[PDB]
């Protein structure tokens, strides 16, 4: 795997393929 | 957080995946 | 605003859209 | 719920943003 | 709801969610 | 217009609206 | 070119990116 | 139309073209 | 990381999130 | 193939990883 | 058809949409 | 390459098809 800068939609896509059916949370302001 | 880490900075999936449920 | 058939990385797009600097989390079922 | 609701039949905005912080 | 930056392909997106059915335009020489 | 409002600015769901047919 | 499958999101997408800078209409039937 | 037919069956990206302004 | 159901081009977004600057090959069949 | 594997039925993140240069 | 700034993800789904049956390589090395 | 040809500069869909297999 590797280190990418991902900003907006594309850091929850990234979460998403991640993390699948164990959901996730995206908290900007912590 | 999480922006902090990733947009500004970079981040692996490794990382990531500590904001998994 | 309309009704959406939303799957997939679409959902957690449409809550990042919809969500913004408030974030959210993302409780799939199983 | 949502995530089947919106995905198997649909769902508003309106509805979605029952999921924000 | 809340306010971003759509740029590029992010900023037809975010007009197919919220549009859907009614269809939208984009005009970006307007 | 619509890129100017938006990318270079910010926007709301609400002015995209705007845009629908 | 090659067809493609083009349906949601991935249909405006695809119109953004044939159209560019000269923009296009999103009409969905009904 | 267009919309229909890329989503139902298939479509090229030269039909697509008929959408530009 | 969990198990993906991934067709189009998520499949394709996929491979760029997990190759990187390593990079890939997208090679369907026929 | 992967292609297929992944969206006909699934595939994990490290059977992808078998694509990357 | 015309010309835009293609980064990241965006490169791999313009690649998708262009090429699709015949497959393609993203190298971000060469 | 391709990246330098995209990101950085711009490049046309037909420059894209060189990268097709
Ligand atoms: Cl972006
Ligand atoms: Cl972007
Ligand atoms: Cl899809
Ligand atoms: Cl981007
Ligand atoms: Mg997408
Ligand atoms: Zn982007
Ligand atoms: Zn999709």
């Amino acid at each position: 795997f590797v280190n990418q800068h991902l900003c907006g939609s594309h850091l929850v896509e990234a979460l998403y393929l991640v993390c699948g059916e164990r959901g996730f949370f995206y908290t900007p302001k912590t | 957080g999480i922006v902090e880490q990733c947009c500004t900075s970079i981040c692996s999936l490794y990382q990531l995946e500590n904001y998994c449920n």
